[PDB]
This record gives structure tokens, sequence and C-alpha cells, in this order.
């Protein structure tokens, strides 16, 4: 079961996600990617019910890319977060609710880095760091303990590693590998996977 | 003139020109003949071929085991109406498990084809049919028109030069009720042959035949299968 | 079905002639007058009332929309009854949501919008009326006109219907901003006297007033009283 | 021009498209109804346009309910559609109210349906006039006639189609209030033979129907033997 | 709703609304496309100049997606509708196929939109033609044209709008392996083609290029007038 | 219970020529705190604020949808909305969802934009309005809030005393509720200024 | 100006007759049916050397056993072709069998008169299709060629031409056609006839040719296969 | 019914749309309305047609409409049509704000409306809206902006322009006086009064006869104000003093 994390520093946001796709008692994929590029400087990380998660994230992704094409410039991480929210909330009481939990990470030229948390109910909260999934229960207090707002990206990757090591130690699920990406002024960068 | 473009416009004479124009589509189709005896209903049709290398347009269509039709006029309208007939027949077998009586099917046609004659922007059906059937009341030949009127016939001909075929049928109609099948079809062919230019003859390429009766489901005879009926026009 | 095309369109000179012809129906209607005094509004109109056989009380040209808003018109009476009905309905829809009486200007805007529709929407002609709408809110009187295009205007005083051009110059040379409502009623009736023909009684004119207490028609007896001086 | 739509009045206040529809009924051959002491009888001059047609083809006499007959003139496809409307109305009335529709109500309802086709550019008026006849012990004999404008009245005797006037003048000679249906069928056949123009239209079938005490309030075709006698009486009376 | 039949046949098989739409296209500003070897180029006239105009707000070259752009000639409001419809469709395609559209795919989509507006009640045809360019996944460059009727073809080079006939004639003589051997000469072939028809040459050619994988670059007046001089001084020799 | 899924508390309170409105700051999901700066009080005017407690998603939807309506209202009318009229607007919005309601129960606090008279009210989740002359409360610790406000509130309080009362009512009330707190924000609304404070508060 | 469903005094729908006149503005196409297969051949009608010839497609595959050649207003043919494709696939889906050439042609022909402005959905067809179609294929009746025009009339033909020069081409077809003719003969015959009728000089880029045979699926001739057949002609 | 349908959404033989053209004639006769962009703001100035003495004066303008926080517009042409369109503009702006939680960028608002106008020229059988608009605004993508849209559904951005009566003349005067990149609100105001002074050639210019709105930025907030008559008179006075200098 699916783990997402984000850590926002002064001028970047670091995000990571497990790489498992599970079904019943088995891992069916060990190189799964839960991140969706919305724009040059925006990632949406999405977990939850099968079908809903991809259908939702790809619908957002296409509309954000459409917005770029119609207007010649990109939606800000905050706008895209509120666009995402409007959609999820408008579907909540419809015949087609989407059972998905999200993080939205981005970097704006003028606002700087941002990390947004959203639950399936479509409550939206901006946060300096956040996580989703059962694994969040074991890692948020590690983040509370060691995060500072000026945290450098090297220490953020260290902090991230502490979280991921804590899952290996303490969490009952086998999540052996994680995707890691960072966003800053120069866009989206793939880091090495963190693996055990 | 100002009165001829809309089916909803009566002329000052109490006529509806659009309906009369639609009837012209039937008068210019190739001729077909329908007639009946005590036991059988027969359709005979001339098929027009576009070029020397074309098959020859179907004129006779299956509707149900007890009903078939011959057409004259707009082929697309003929198919739409034929599809309506087919569906009305399937419905009655589905609901009641018995064949739709031929006179009721014809009523349904009159009621259906009347509707667009009275609404703006609709047009009549540009097709006329001869309907051959057999039910508890015996064999039938009905005729339907673009006016949505229909007729119960001892025999009939519609299409180009059908007047000739009609004369022939009036001349010999007192013989029809007592005819065996072969005689009856011969009569249908002789009527149809009156519609032709003097040079030209009935051949296996241009004649189509439809028969239904007491012991015979509606059956179509084309090409080599018409030869038995054409030999012994003697 | 319903015709789905507009019956009003632009002419080659850029005019919407149906609207101009609607205005001609208004210009041929019976006169109406509205005067905004300092402390209220008067609306007054002539009945194109032939016959002693008419029960003059049976239908009114001066009509309440709400407790605080009233209307009169020039032009086609049956068209006017449509707009009275919609105005009432609009006022109530506003009240249900906002739990406050509709401001006069908001009621005029919504009515004028309905009149605009009938200049574009399919298979219909414009309304052959102009409305004069009076009201009181925010401690202050309001007088508006709304015309067959859906354009509206706020007036201190105006005239519409037959002989309106002269009516307006009569008012131009007679209205002052500091004028009271009792005087305004007087000058409103004099304005109708300018273009009357018939000898005025309380049975062939109608008068409505609007102030802090609300909108109401004057009674025949009250009109009779103002007609003594005239 | 002022005569192209039923939604356009002429400057004299006419609706020509309804008048034109009326002209289609006046081109048709003649139908008559007569109300008498114990019922209503219908007769139609039914022109036979080809010897190839069966006896009974293109009926102009219909059963619209078990107690109600209908006789038509005009465009026959429009009449038949109206016979369906009348049937549907009688059927719906029985379903909703639980008894046989009274003749007058049926006449008024189908007349309003005819009327609705005289207001609009979207549709055209019906090219038919029709009579409705019934009998019951409670309501007695009733004969109504409806035209393309949707007007509906009750009659002692009525005729529609092209020899309408000649037919009426013959019907006026009868003291129909005191006659029975059995007597009246002969007179109906007689009248159709009088107004039939044998020079101009060569062949016709007489079509007869009735509803009265003698059919127990059911609308029925006049039996073949009685029709033949009435024809023979009509023909010899022509002499 | 309004259901009048607007585009109907006339005697002799004409569709007059469509012909009239084509007249609208002919009064539009000239647009030109050339398909290079590994570049595609679009150029378009004018339209009016006007110093008080914000240049950015009236371009006639438009990205549909990262790998496909288009120019048009004709009614600019109509074009904007077509462009936006096509941009929506490019995102559906990516959504359901996970590839960018081929240029042919989106051309075929635009063309069939245009055709439908010649055969649907209540609507007139679009008064635009479009030149659509880009690259397919395998690196092949493409240039397509659509017109108001909905017909479409691929072209080595083409022009639409006013003076298309003479610009086409020019291209027919001038499009050769040598004229498109490099990027610069391809670009110059487009400018030469316009400079034939373009009023106060020029000044007012808008120009844009698309390279294999490299997405839409529009040129600026400083970068254009480099090419202009570089061709003008060569045509003295 | 749907209303306790996120927890939270708002209240408002009247003083002489001033009003106060306050909220806790926690955004949590059942036991788990997610954030501690979640906004629940939204400006609807210079001197007019709405506070929403209940399901966080609906807190945000209602504030956003309300703002949509108010902005159109203000553009169309001449003017700033009156407190009572805002109430009615919100009532109408909530009652449209009578059979599938938003799970939020707002309070409103403000000053009439022309007269500056104080106004406070609350509404239930289907739009029933309640105006009072003292205070109103909404959230998972309403009983606690009632106990504090009934004991401490007095008429005609000046800005300083209103601030102390609303603050002590909020802090002590949410300290008896597991799923409200993690901070308190208080707005004091006067004729000539807004004063916004965050309070020293328990963080457990 | 009158309505689109108005009959003339001769009993024809004006719109259909005018649509039939639009077919004459198309390029010439030819179909021939032999006991060994059917061929379809079409004049491309290139208007500029700058146009890509392979982007003119006037012969299309419907299914593996059926091709279609069109003439007239080509843009109109697209919805017809798509309908034929969808129909054959529906038939395969439902019945696990290939649909006959006759049946495909019938299905498409039932769209023909479905136009009009006050029966139908908010923006349904306003006019007939300005296109004629030759469907050539092989089914259990053997090889088969069917023609259809904007009236929705369709018929089997041993050989048929459509478009601008169809009179002409049809006369030469009556001259050369025989029931026992081979497919290779039919191919040559139709290229000889195109060569006569075409305004431009025939070559391997300005025509298209396709076949369907009992052995073999729909096959479009390549440049090289066309060149080979062109040598003798 | 085909007989009565005037067929408002069809082409003419030259590829023209007659209604659209005809609507543009309506506009050309309406009150003159100009817009001028500066470095520190944008303005609208409009001829008033509501000028009869007995009019009452109840709104803050006649033809200047606030659209949202950051944008306003003025109109020339059919007033009732302008009311429907400006209402629709406000709705679009609030829909965007609801969805994204940021103001609609100016050009996007204009484009959204122009697509509605476009539709009315292509389908539906209705007359088009007889309105041209000038739009002024600020957004975070392009700062201060000025747009013009017309009944064809076409729009553009301008540094300065004019619609309504005597437009061509007004644009010539702007072509000649406007300093690209160098105008201030104070100099744009001078130029606007200069332009209206010439183009209201029937007759002598007065504060009762014009309307001016300015849009500026102050402390990170957009401020949109309709100038009071005291200020308009003062600018008229300064323009009249300035013309006295014209020779010596
Ligand atoms: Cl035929
Ligand atoms: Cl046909
Ligand atoms: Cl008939
Ligand atoms: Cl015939
Ligand atoms: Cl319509
Ligand atoms: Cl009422
Ligand atoms: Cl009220
Ligand atoms: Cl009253
Ligand atoms: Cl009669
Ligand atoms: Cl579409
Ligand atoms: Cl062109
Ligand atoms: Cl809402
Ligand atoms: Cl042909
Ligand atoms: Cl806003
Ligand atoms: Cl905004
Ligand atoms: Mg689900
Ligand atoms: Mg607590
Ligand atoms: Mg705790």
């Amino acid at each position: 079961m699916e783990y997402l994390i984000g850590i926002q520093g002064p001028d970047y946001v670091l995000v990571a996600s497990d790489r498992v796709a599970a079904s019943n008692i088995v891992q069916m994929k060990d190189d799964h990617d839960k991140m969706f590029k919305m724009s040059e400087k925006i990632l949406l990380l999405c977990v939850g019910e099968a079908g809903d998660t991809v259908q939702f994230a790809e619908y957002i992704q296409k509309n954000v890319q459409l917005y770029k094409m119609r207007n010649g410039y990109e939606l800000s991480p905050t706008a895209a977060a509120n666009f995402t929210r409007r959609n999820l909330a408008d579907c909540l009481r419809s015949r087609t609710p989407y059972h998905v939990n999200l993080l939205l990470a981005g970097y704006d030229e003028h606002e700087g880095p941002a990390l947004y948390y959203m639950d399936y109910l479509a409550a939206l909260a901006k946060a300096p760091f956040a996580a989703h999934g059962y694994g969040a229960f074991l890692t948020l207090s590690i983040l509370d303990r060691y995060y500072t707002p000026t945290i450098s990206r090297e220490r953020a990757v260290e902090l991230l590693r502490k979280c991921l090591e804590e899952l290996q130690k303490r969490f009952i699920l086998n999540l052996p590998t994680f995707s890691v990406r960072i966003i800053d002024k120069n866009g989206i960068h793939d880091l090495d996977n963190i693996s055990f | 003139n100002q009165y001829d473009n809309d089916v909803t416009v009566w002329s000052p004479q109490g006529r509806i020109h659009q309906i009369e124009y639609a009837m012209e589509a039937v008068k210019q189709g190739s001729a077909t003949v329908g007639l009946k005896s005590k036991t059988h209903a027969v359709l005979v049709a001339l098929k027009r071929a576009q070029s020397e290398l074309a098959a020859h347009q179907k004129k006779i269509l299956h509707v149900d085991n007890h009903i078939g039709i011959s057409i004259a006029g707009l082929t697309a309208d003929a198919r739409l109406l034929c599809n309506f007939m087919r569906q009305e027949c399937l419905d009655s077998r589905f609901v009641f498990d018995r064949p739709l009586p031929v006179s009721r099917l014809v009523s349904l046609i009159g009621s259906k084809t009347q509707i667009p004659t009275q609404r703006y922007g609709r047009r009549p059906y540009g097709v006329g049919l001869l309907i051959a059937g057999y039910d508890d009341m015996g064999p039938h030949i009905f005729q339907t028109c673009p006016s949505a009127n229909y007729f119960d016939c001892r025999a009939m001909s519609i299409g180009a030069r059908s007047q000739s075929a009609r004369t022939y049928l009036e001349r010999h109609m007192s013989e029809f009720m007592e005819c065996n099948l072969n005689e009856l079809v011969k009569h249908g062919l002789r009527a149809l042959r009156e519609t032709l230019p003097a040079e030209q003859d009935l051949t296996t390429k241009n004649v189509s035949i439809g028969i239904v009766g007491k012991d015979l489901e509606f059956t179509i005879y084309d090409d080599d299968d018409v030869s038995p009926f054409l030999e012994g026009l003697e | 079905r319903g015709y789905s095309f507009s019956l009003t369109t632009f002419s080659p000179s850029g005019k919407l002639v149906q609207i101009e012809y609607a205005l001609a129906a208004v210009a041929g209607g019976a006169p109406s007058v509205g005067i905004k005094a300092a402390n209220g509004v008067v609306l007054a109109t002539e009945k194109k009332q032939k016959s002693i056989l008419y029960d003059e009380r049976s239908v009114h040209k001066v009509e309440p929309i709400t407790k605080h808003i009233g209307l009169v018109y020039s032009g086609m009476g049956p068209d006017y009854r449509v707009l009275v009905h919609r105005a009432r309905k609009l006022a109530q829809q506003y009240y249900l949501v906002y739990q406050e009486p509709i401001p006069t200007a908001q009621l005029v805007q919504r009515v004028a919008s309905v009149m605009q529709e009938y200049t574009q929407s399919g298979g219909v002609r414009p309304f052959g009326v102009s409305l004069l709408i009076c009201g009181w809110n925010e401690g202050r009187p309001y007088l508006f006109q709304s015309d067959p295009s859906g354009a509206y205007f706020a007036w201190k005083a105006t005239a519409m219907g037959k002989n309106y051009v002269n009516g307006k110059t009569f008012l131009e040379k007679r209205y002052n901003e500091d004028l009271e409502l009792e005087d305004a009623i007087h000058t409103a009736i004099l304005t109708l006297k300018e273009s009357f023909e018939g000898q005025m009684t309380e049975d062939n004119i109608e008068v409505g007033i609007c102030n802090e207490a609300g909108f109401r028609r004057l009674t025949p007896t009250e009109v009779k009283d103002y007609l003594a001086a005239i | 021009g002022y005569d192209l739509s039923a939604s356009t009045f002429s400057p004299d206040g006419r609706v020509f498209q309804v008048e034109y529809a009326m002209k289609a009924v006046e081109n048709s051959s003649t139908a008559i109804g007569i109300r008498c002491k114990d019922g209503v009888v219908f007769g139609v001059e039914k022109l036979v346009l080809s010897k190839l047609y069966e006896e009974g083809s293109n009926k102009r006499l219909f059963n619209v309910d078990r107690h109600v007959g209908m006789a038509v003139a005009g465009l026959l496809a429009d009449a038949r559609s109206l016979a369906d409307i009348a049937r549907e109305e009688a059927s719906n009335f029985r379903s909703n109210f639980g008894y046989n529709i009274p003749l007058k109500h049926l006449a008024d309802r189908v007349a309003m349906y005819v009327h609705a086709y005289t207001l609009y550019s979207a549709v055209r008026p019906f090219g038919c006039s029709f009579m409705l006849g019934s009998y019951s012990v409670n309501d007695g004999a009733q004969l109504y006639m409806i035209d393309p404008s949707g007007v509906s009245y009750g009659y002692w005797g009525c005729a529609i189609g092209k020899a309408r006037q000649a037919a009426k003048t013959e019907i006026e000679k009868l003291q129909m209030k005191e006659m029975t249906c059995r007597d009246i069928v002969k007179e109906v056949a007689k009248i159709i033979y009088i107004v039939h123009d044998e020079v101009k239209d060569k062949a016709f079938e007489l079509e007869l129907s009735w509803v009265g005490e003698l059919t127990n309030g059911r609308h029925e075709i006049v039996p073949k033997d009685i029709r033949e006698e009435a024809e023979k009486y009509a023909k010899e009376s022509l002499k | 709703s309004y259901d009048r039949a607007i585009t109907v046949f006339s005697p002799d098989g004409h569709l007059f609304q469509v012909e009239y739409a084509q007249e609208a296209v002919k009064k539009g500003s000239t647009a030109v496309g050339v398909r290079g070897r590994d570049i595609v180029v679009l150029g378009v006239e004018k339209k009016s100049v006007a110093k008080l105009q914000d240049e950015r707000t009236v371009r006639k070259i438009c990205a549909l997606d990262d790998n496909v752009c288009m120019a048009f000639a004709g009614l600019t409001a109509d074009a904007r509708i077509v462009i936006n419809r096509a941009r929506v469709e490019c995102q559906s395609h990516r959504l359901t196929v996970e590839d960018p559209v081929t240029v042919e795919y989106i051309t075929r989509y635009i063309a069939s939109l245009k055709q439908r507006y010649t055969q649907s009640n209540g609507r007139r045809p679009f008064g635009i033609s479009a030149l659509i360019v880009g690259f397919d996944f395998d690196g092949t460059p493409r240039l397509y044209q659509t017109d108001p009727s909905g017909t479409y073809h691929a072209w080595k080079a083409n022009a639409i709008g006013r003076g298309a006939k003479s610009v086409r004639e020019f291209l027919e003589k001038n499009y050769t392996d040598e004229a498109i051997e490099t990027d610069d000469l391809t670009i110059k072939l487009v400018i030469k083609a316009l400079l034939e028809v373009v009023q106060s040459g020029g000044k007012n050619i808008e120009l844009a290029v698309m390279r294999r994988d490299q997405s839409l670059k529009i040129l600026n007046p400083e970068e254009i007038e480099k090419y202009v001089a570089e061709i003008e001084k060569e045509k003295e020799e | 219970s749907i209303m306790s899924y996120n927890g939270g508390a708002v209240m408002a309170m009247k003083g002489k020529n001033c009003v106060a409105i306050a909220a806790d700051r926690r955004f949590g999901i059942q036991a788990q705190m997610v954030t501690t700066d979640f906004q629940k009080i939204f400006p609807m005017g210079d001197r007019l604020y709405i506070g929403l407690a209940g399901l966080a998603t609906d807190v945000q939807t209602v504030a956003q949808r309300l703002k949509f309506r108010l902005n159109l209202y203000e553009l169309k009318e001449g003017r700033q909305i009156k407190p009572y009229t805002l109430m009615s607007m919100v009532a109408n919005l909530l009652y449209e969802k009578r059979f599938g309601p938003y799970y939020t129960e707002p309070v409103i606090a403000g000053l009439d934009p022309k007269t500056f008279k104080p106004f406070i009210c609350s509404l239930d989740l289907i739009g029933c309005p309640m105006v009072t002359d003292d205070f109103v409360v909404s959230g998972t610790c309403a009983e606690q809030m009632y106990g504090m406000c009934e004991s401490l509130w007095e008429p005609n309080m000046d800005p300083d005393h209103l601030f102390e009362t609303i603050s002590q009512a909020m802090l002590n009330a949410v300290d008896r509720d597991a799923v409200s707190g993690m901070g308190v924000i208080v707005h004091i609304i006067e004729k000539d200024k807004i004063t916004t404070r965050t309070l020293k508060a328990r963080m457990d | 100006d009158r309505g689109v469903n108005t009959f003339s005094p001769e009993g024809r729908l004006f719109q259909v007759e005018y649509a039939i006149e639009a077919i004459k503005l198309g390029s010439t196409a030819i179909g021939i049916q032999t006991s060994e297969g059917v061929c379809l051949a079409v004049e491309k009608r290139i208007t500029s050397p700058l146009m890509e010839p392979s982007s003119i497609e006037k012969i299309v595959e419907i299914d593996a056993h059926i091709g279609c050649a069109m003439s007239g207003l080509i843009a109109d043919a697209k919805t017809l072709i798509d309908k034929a494709r969808v129909e054959t696939q529906n038939h395969w889906f439902t019945y696990n069998e290939t649909m006959t050439v006759e049946s495909v042609t019938q299905a498409v022909s039932n769209l023909a008169l479905q136009f009009g402005e006050e029966d139908a959905d908010p923006g349904a067809m306003s006019r007939p299709f300005g296109v004629a179609l030759l469907f050539g294929g092989v089914d259990e009746k053997g090889p088969q060629l069917f023609h259809m025009d904007p009236s929705g009339t369709f018929v089997q033909c041993d050989a048929r031409a459509i478009g601008s020069a169809s009179e002409g081409a049809q006369s030469s077809l009556q001259e050369v056609y025989h029931k026992s003719m081979t497919l290779k003969e039919a191919i040559k015959s139709s290229l000889i006839i195109l060569k006569q009728v075409m305004e431009e000089k025939l070559n391997a880029t300005n025509i298209e040719l396709a076949t369907v045979q009992p052995g073999q699926n729909f096959h479009m001739f390549t440049k090289e296969e066309l060149e080979e057949v062109i040598k003798d002609i | 019914s085909r007989r009565y349908d005037s067929r408002t959404t069809i082409f003419s033989p030259e590829g023209r749309l007659y209604q659209v053209e005809y609507a543009m004639e309506a506009i050309g006769h309406a009150g003159t309305c100009l817009g001028i962009l500066a470095n520190d703001g944008v303005l609208l100035a409009a001829e008033r047609r509501n000028i009869h003495k007995l009019l009452d004066e109840v709104f803050f303008s006649e033809k200047i409409y606030k659209l949202n926080e950051d944008m306003a517009c003025s109109v020339a042409g059919i007033t009732s049509d302008a009311n429907v369109l400006t209402n629709e503009l406000r709705l679009i702006a609030q829909r965007y704000l609801l969805q994204y939680q940021e103001p609609i960028p100016c050009e996007q608002l204009v484009t959204a409306l122009c697509d509605i106008k476009q539709a009315y020229t292509q389908f539906g059988g209705k007359r088009p809206f007889g309105v041209s608009l000038l739009y002024i605004g600020w957004d975070k993508h392009y700062g201060f902006q000025l747009y013009q849209s017309d009944p064809s559904g076409n729009y553009g951005g301008w540094k300065a322009t004019c619609i309504g009566n005597n437009s061509a003349a007004a644009v010539s005067m702007l072509k000649q006086d406007y300093k690209e990149g160098e105008m201030t609100l104070k100099s744009a105001l001078a130029l606007a009064i200069k332009v209206l002074n010439k183009t209201m050639d029937v007759s002598k210019l007065s504060a009762e006869k014009v309307e001016i709105a300015t849009l500026t930025r102050e402390n990170g907030k957009t401020v949109i104000r309709v100038l009071k008559q005291k200020e308009v008179e003062q600018l008229i006075k300064k323009h009249e003093e300035e013309e006295a200098k014209a020779e010596r």
C-alpha cells in the first residue's frame, strides 16, 4: 500500500513515492511510478483506488497541458492545486466520485516552491512537508522532529532516507524501492531511486 | 406554384401538389403487376438495368412468411417502408404468435405514411407498393400510394405504362379466381408484357416473380428460376 | 414547434427596425408622466377611455410591483400586463434569496433584461411598451424608464406616449429639484392637461405615488380633490 | 400572398388554408346521415375508380366505438387518421371514466383536435368532413357533423361532399322524426341515387351502415340483403 | 433550437455556402508552408501593420500541441474556434493512445470538423483554410492543408489566402532539393515566396519554424530582417 | 459522525461597536493532525467575516461558492453587502442542498457597511439562520464553547475586553476537545480597523 | 428557395438530383468484376506537382475482403466509409463471419435520404451526400462489385465507371467486358480506359489500383506493381 | 418556417457576414469611446449620450462597467446588448476565480466572450450583439492591458484605440501623439481630452458630456476609479490653457 512524501525547502520541493503495485498478497510491479508531470515545474502524486487514480491524474494532466496550449504559459502550482481540488470536490457528491489522495508539488517563478496535500474528500492544505498512506503514520513524526524551513536539499534527501529506512524497519509492508524527484527554478529532476 | 413546394400548403382547388408530385415517382418506376386466385397471390415485376453490364434492380422484397411486396418509385423509401412492414410483422408474431393479418398491416402503412403529409418540412413517401399476402381471409393484393391511400385489389399494375397492364387485367380478371398457379402467373406475365416496347420481350434477365399462397410461403423467383414460368407462354 | 430565428435584425444602416417600430407603438399610446419630487414620486396617466360603459375601476394602468415599487406605461396594454407579471415575479425571487425588498434599480435592470430578450430571441417581436418605474429605497426616491430595446434611464421627470416631446419641454420649464410631492402631483396632472382633449375627471386619469410609506394608487376621491385646482 | 399558412389571417379575417381544405371535401362524392325515431343511418356514394378494385375497397364508413359510427368525405388518408383519433379518444375515455363515451363529447373532442390543425404554419388542416352517429336508450339517436375548421353541430339530417345541397333538399322532404331505421335505409339509398350524376362519374357502390334500437346500440354495416333491396327500391324510384 | 438547412445543393452540384466560405479564405492574408528535410516552416503576411497594435495578440501561427502547429487564412474568429477544438482533440488523443497525434491524425480531425459544418443543420461552414505542420514519432516532417469543404491533402509546399495562386506558382519553380538542403535556405524559400506578394516588404511577414523534437520557435523582427537582407543582397549578383 | 471527521471550532461575539470572530487552526483527519494553520475564517467584506467549521472540504467549497455569489452580487448592485443580507445569501446557498447538504455550520460576524452596527449569526447545515445579540458557536466542542461564553460574556464590551473574552472562551473550550485546537486565531472587527492575532495555545 | 425535402413535378427530390450532378465533378473511377476477383482503379487528378500523390486516397479498404472507390465530393465520402467499416466490424463482432458486399452496400445506402430540417436531432444531416461509391470484394457469393449513388439506390454491376468521364468509360467497358475475362485482363482494360479518359498523361503516381481475390486480401498496387502493368499500356 | 427566416448566420457571395457588418454600422454611430495604455495605468474615456437636463444621475457611470477586481470595460453600440454581454463577462470572471482561485488573465476573459459572439455569427439563426467593447485591466502575466472586441468575435490588444463615432479621426490623432513606452496616466489623460475635443465636433466639450475611468496599481492592489466632474473640468481647463500656448 502506497506511500507518498514531500518536503519543501527554501527554493525546491523534494518528493518521493513507493514503486510497488500490489494485488492481494503479491507485488505485481516493482518499478511502478506514482508521479505525473503536469507541466515543467509541477508534479502530481496520486494514490488510492485502482482505476480512479490514473483516470483522475491523467484528466488533470491533460487539462493542465491544455491550459498551457490555449494560453501560452503554465498554471501556477497553487492554481493547479485549486483546479485539482475543484474537480475532486465537484465529483464528490456525483455519480462519479474519485477515491484518490494526492500531493501536488511545484515551483513558481514568483511564489517559490509549494507542496499541497489533498485527501479524497478534496480538503486542500498547503504544507512544508506531508505524506500519504499507512507509511505516513510512521514517518510524519520523523519529519516533525528534524525538518526546518531552511533545510538544504542534501539534508532533505537524508531526511527522506530516514523516513524510508523507518518503513523498512517498522512497517509491515514490503516497500523496497522509491522514486525520488526534485523540483526547483530549473524544473523537474530525477534523482536516483532509494532502494533496499 | 406558390402552392407546390410544401406538403402543408393546400392549393385553392383543394389539392396538395407535393403529394401529386410524389405520385409521379411511382408512375416513372418500372412496371409491376399483382394478381390473385382463390388460393395464391402473385407479383410480377420488370427490372430496369442501368447499363448492359448491371444486374437489374431488385423489385420484389420479402416481408414475412405470408407477405411480400413489389415496389415502384424511390428505392430508399421502398426500403424504409419495407423495414417498417417487417418490424410490424415481427411484433405481431412476438406478441400474439400468429401472422399479422394483411389488411391490418396495410392500415398501419396508411397511418404511418399519412403523417408526414401533414407536417411542415416533411414529405410524402415517394413509393408505391403492390402487396401480396395470404392469411385466414385468403390471398390478397393491396396497393399503397404516396398519398397514404391504399386499395384492396382483384389485381393491379403500377409504374411506367401500367395502363396497358391494367387493361389486360380487366380483360381477363373473371378468369383469375379459378386459375391454377401456373395459369395465374402466365396471366401476370402477359399483363406485364403489354407494358413493353413492341421490340422487346420478357427474359430471365428482366422478370422477377413473387408467389404466396395456402401451401406456399412467400418466395422470390429470379434469373434461371423464372424460366419454367416463361416457357409455355405458348 | 416555435420559430427559432430572430424577427429583429440589423438593417444595412445598422438600425433594428422592429425596435423602432415598437417605439412608434409607444409614441402612439396614451400619455404617461413621472415626476421625482424631493420626498417621493408621482406617476400619472391618461385613460384612452371612451365610453361611460367602462368600469374604470376594473383594470388599472398604474400597478404595484411590491410595497415600495410601482409602474405605469405607454403603448400596448396587453404587453404591459406581461411585464407587470414578470416584474412581480422577479421582485419575489429576489426577496426569497436576499430577504430584503428588491432595490428599484435592480428591479429595473432585471425587467429591462427581459425586454432585451424579446429583441433577439427566436420567433417573437419586441414589447410595444415603455415603462415608467418608481420606487423608494436607501432613504431616497427613484424614477426609471425602460424602453422596448431593454435600455433604461433614470429621470427626474419625463413624459412618454402621445405628445411626449412637448410634455418633456413642459416639465423642463417647471420642475425644480427642491419640489415637494403634493406640488409634483399637481404639475404631473397639468402635464397631462397639456395633451388631454375631453375634460378630465377622476375616472379617466390614474395617479400613483411612491414615498417612504410605500407605493400606492391614489383613490378616485383623492384625484378628484387634486382636479379641483385644475 | 395571404393563403399559404393556417397561421395567417387575410385582411378580411379569413383563413384561406381552412377554406381550401374545405374545397377538398366539396370535391368528394356525397355522404349522408339521417337521424330518425330509433337510430341513425349512413349512406355513401362510393365512386369506383377502377374495376380492378374489390367490393368494399376504400370504405368511407368506420366503427369508431362499438356504439359510434363515422362517415367521411374528403381526402381519405386524412379521414382514416381522424377515425384513429376518434377511436383512441373513445378508448381513453372508457379507461379513465369507466363507461362508453357520450356522442356529443366524442364529437367535441375530435373537433378540438381538428381545430388544433387550423392555427399553425407547422401543420395543415385536415381535408375531411365527417359525421358521427350513435344510439342508446338513455341518449336516443344522435348525429353530429364536424368540418375542417373544427365546427361541430348536431343534426336531424346531414350531407357532405359535392352534391351536398341537392342531398339536403331531398332529406328535407322526409319526416324522419317519425320513421324507423328500416324505412330510412331505403330513403338514404333513394337520395344517393338521386344526387349521383350518372353521366359524369360512371360507376359507384352504395355503402350503408346504421346504429339504432334494431342493432341494440351497436354501429353495424347494413346487412347485404337489406342493402340490395334498398338499391332496388332506389333504382326503380328513379325510373 | 435552430435547424434550418444552411448548406444545400444548388442545380449542377454546387454547395454555395462552401464556395462562399472559400471566398472568405481568398480575402485572408497570405500564408505559406514549406516542408524541409528536417525542418518545417510557416510564414504569413501582415496583416495590416498599425503601430498602436500589440503584435503578440494577433498572430496567425498557433501551436496545437508540442509537435504540431498551424497557420490559417480567412475569418480569424472562425480559426480560433477550429484551433481550440483541435487543441482539445490533441489532449484526448494523448489521453487514450499515449502518443502525440500524428500531423495526419489531427489534420484528418480538423478536416472532418469542417466537413460536418457543411452538412449539419443550423450552421454555416468555417471560413478558413489551414496549413498544418509538424513531425511524426519516427522523425518524418509533414505539411497538410485543409479547406472549408473538409478536403485535405499533404503538400511539399503550399500557400493559401490572397495571392495563393502566384505564391504557389513561385513555389512550383523554386522548390527543389537544393532550395531545402539546409535550414536557412528553407526559411529563405518561405520569405522569398511571401516577398513576392507582401505589400510593404517586409516588415510584416510573421515567421515560425519547427525542428525535429525541438518545438515551435517564432522568429522576431530582428531575426527576420537578417534573412531579408541576406536574400536581397544575393538577388543583385 | 461526519462533522467530527475533521473537528474544529468557530465562534463569534458581539461587543459595543465591535465584533469578534475566532477559530482553531487544526486540519486533521480523525486522530491525525495534518496541518496547524488551516483557514476557517474568510473575509466577505472589509468589516464582514464568515467562519466555517465542519468537514474541511465543505468549509472550503462553501467559502468559495459563497464568494462567487457575493462578488456577482456586489458588482451588480451598487454596493457592499449588508450582514443580514449575507446571512440570507448563505441560507439560500445551504438550503439548495437540503437533501445532500454541505457539512458545515457557519457563523458570521461583521459591522453594517453604512451604520457600523454589530451583527452576529450562525446557521445550521441546511440554512436555518439564527441572529443573536451576544455570541454564537459552531464545531465539535459546542457544549464547551457554550459553557465558556455563557459564563464570561457581558454586554457592551470594548475591543480589549471582547478580545480577552473570546480568546479565553476559545482556548479553554478547545482544551476540552481532542479534535479541535492546535492554535487559535482571533479577528477583532472595528469601524476603523481589523486586528488579527494568533494566541499562545496548547499544541496537543 | 424551397425545402430540402421538396419533390419536383417529375417526382424527384431536387437535392438528390443536384447531388447526382456533383458526382460528375469527380475523378473517374472504374470497377470490374471477374471470376478471379475484382479490381478498382481511379484517376487521382493531381493539380500541382507540390501536392503529395500518395495523400490522394480515393480507393480505401473497408475490410480485408472489401474495398471502395469513390467519386464526387470526397470529403462527404468519409462518414460513408466509416459507416461501412463500423458495420462490417459489428457484423464480425455479433455473427463471427464476414459481412457480404451486398450487405455492406445496403447498410451504407440506408443513410442516403436521411436528411431534413424538422424531424431530427438538433444538428442532423442538412443535405444528401455528393458522392458515388463502388464496393468491390469477395464473399461466399464469389467476387462482387456494387455501385451506389446519392439516391440510396445500389446495384451489382459486372463493370462500372463513375465520375466525370463515366460516359465514355462505360461505353469502352461494354466493348471490352466478358463474363470469362481474367483479372489480369480486367486490370489492363481499366488502365487502358483510364488512359483514354484522363486529361493528363497516365503514369504510376497519378492513378491508384486495388484488387480483391478469392485467394487474397484487399491489395493496393505499389508504385512498382503499377509501373509493371503500365508497360503494356 | 423558411419564408420568414432572415437567415442571420449565413455567408453572402463574397464570403461576407452581413449582419456582422450591419452591427458594425450601428457601433460607428454610437458614442465615441477611447482607451489609452500608459506605463503606470490604463484609461477609458467615453462620450456620454445620457445628457438631457431632466436625467437623474443614479449610477457611478453610464458606459463604464467594472468586470472583476482587476478589470473594467466600456462599450459602444446597443446598450441593452452591452448589459447582457457585461453580465456574461462578470460570470466568466467568477467561474475562472472559482476554479483556479486567481483572477482571470485579461486576454482570457476577452477570448471567452469573443467565442460567444463568434457562435452567434455561425449558428442559431439569431441577430448578433450590436456592441464593441474596450477592456482595461492588470494581470500578473502582462501587467497593464487594453483590448478591443467587436461583433465578429474578433479582438486585439492595443496601446491606444477608439470605437464609436469618429473612430478613424480619433485613431489618426492617437497615431500621431502617442509615445510608445513613454506615456504616463497624466499624459494619457491629456491626450484623451485632446482627442475627444476634436472628435466631438458637435459641439463644445464639457464635463457633463464625458466619462473617464482610470485603472492603476497601488500597494499590490488594482484601483479602478471613475473621475469626478471637478477633475474632468480641471483637465478640460488644462487642455484649453495648453492650446493657448500653441503658437507663441
Ligand atoms: Cl421503380
Ligand atoms: Cl430512387
Ligand atoms: Cl391515391
Ligand atoms: Cl403508376
Ligand atoms: Cl425555426
Ligand atoms: Cl400579475
Ligand atoms: Cl418585496
Ligand atoms: Cl395600490
Ligand atoms: Cl361538404
Ligand atoms: Cl462537431
Ligand atoms: Cl486559398
Ligand atoms: Cl454555487
Ligand atoms: Cl457518375
Ligand atoms: Cl473579483
Ligand atoms: Cl477576480
Ligand atoms: Mg467509483
Ligand atoms: Mg483540543
Ligand atoms: Mg495530541
